[PDB]
Parts: structure tokens; C-alpha cells; sequence
């Protein structure tokens, strides 16, 4: 199945005998699920993201069914605002990003040009918006807060910003702030015709 | 908000 990114790429997953909805997240190295009941032992762990860090319980060798496709791997359970399926599992179900096909064994990084500057960014299907690390940008902006795994961060919102992503031009909103990594969200991914295929 |  092929999926466009005009909407959040949600899928049905079965794990620990329970059915849930989760977000296919190319920007996530791992899989993190909201609090739930899982059998066996786990290991304390801290993961980072926008907003900061959160403590999670690490379950290894867990069987998970993502839209019918079976996979076994590590699942983190903690105070995440959204269930997300990270690359550790996306690779198991043959997930690829197309916009130029890209597998997910490595972070899907791209070169972008914005504000006359060159940078590297992460193609993030789990992000609604595009968020870049502090940088010099022309024009006016408006205060705005966005949430993430570790909480929220204050960012500067710039509209109608021209950005080139691996040669492809797009114009849209770009948020600049305390993000741990530059991420290209769905607002821009749709413009470069990005699709998820598995 | 949000972005993951």
C-alpha cells in the first residue's frame, strides 16, 4: 500500500493482545507507545525529542502487527502524546519514503536550502509542521508553541517561506526554535510529492 | 502544536 501525507499516516497496530492506532514516523529512530499493559520485564530508559526527554519502559522482542504486517522488536512505553512507529519497526515492514526512493535503515536525511543557507534536515512523516534549529531568517514572525515527546517549545513562526528540499522547491510555514534536529513535516512533504510505501 |  502507498500512502500520501496530506493527512497523518495513521495505522492500526495490534500489540500485547490490544488494538491501537499509531503514527508511521520516519523521523523517529524508535517506537514509542502511550502507557499500556505489556507482559514481561522492561528496562528503564530516557528518550529525547522536541520538548525534552521522557522516561520510558523498554520492552524488547515484542511482537507487533502493523496494519497486518508482523514485526518483532523494541517498543518503548511512556508519556508520549502520540503512539508512533519508528524506523526500528518501519524497516521490518519494508517501509520506504518516495519523493527517488528511500529505505529507512538510516535516518532519512536531506539537504535543504532556506534563507540562503544550506542545512541538513530529517524527512519526518510524524511531524505535522516543519521545525528548524535556530537560524537567521528574513522577514516577520509570530510567537507560537508546539508540543512533542518531551513537552513543548517556544518557536518563531515564519509563513510563505521558500525552501528547497533535495532540489525540490516548496513554500510554506517554517518554525524556528529549540528543536533537537531540523525536521521537514507534512506541510512541506506534501509539496514534494512524498509518499510512504509498504 | 506537536511534531514527532
Amino acid at each position: 500500500p502507498q500512502v500520501t501525507l496530506w493527512q497523518r499516516p495513521l495505522v492500526t497496530i495490534k500489540i500485547g493482545g490490544q488494538l491501537k492506532e499509531a503514527l508511521l514516523d520516519t523521523g523517529a529512530d524508535d517506537t514509542v507507545l502511550e502507557e499500556m499493559s505489556l507482559p514481561g520485564r522492561w528496562k528503564p530508559k530516557m528518550i529525547g525529542g522536541i520538548g525534552g526527554f521522557i522516561k520510558v519502559r523498554q520492552y524488547d522482542q515484542i511482537l507487533i502487527e502493523i496494519c497486518g504486517h508482523k514485526a518483532i522488536g523494541t517498543v518503548l512505553v511512556g508519556p508520549t502524546p502520540v503512539n508512533i512507529i519508528g524506523r526500528n519497526l518501519l524497516t521490518q515492514i519494508g517501509m520506504t519514503l518516495n519523493f527517488p526512493q528511500v529505505t529507512l535503515w538510516q535516518r532519512p536525511l536531506v539537504t535543504i536550502k532556506i534563507g540562503g543557507q544550506l542545512k541538513e534536515a530529517l524527512l519526518d512523516t510524524g511531524a505535522d509542521d516543519t521545525v528548524l534549529e535556530e537560524m537567521s531568517l528574513p522577514g516577520r514572525w509570530k510567537p507560537k508553541m508546539i508540543g512533542g515527546i518531551g513537552g513543548f517549545i517556544k518557536v518563531r513562526q515564519y509563513d510563505q517561506i521558500l525552501i528547497e528540499i533535495c532540489g525540490h522547491k516548496a513554500i510554506g510555514t517554517v518554525l524556528v526554535g529549540p528543536t533537537p534536529v531540523n525536521i521537514i513535516g507534512r506541510n512541506l512533504l506534501t509539496q514534494i510529492g512524498a509518499t510512504l510505501n509498504f | 502544536s506537536q511534531n514527532y
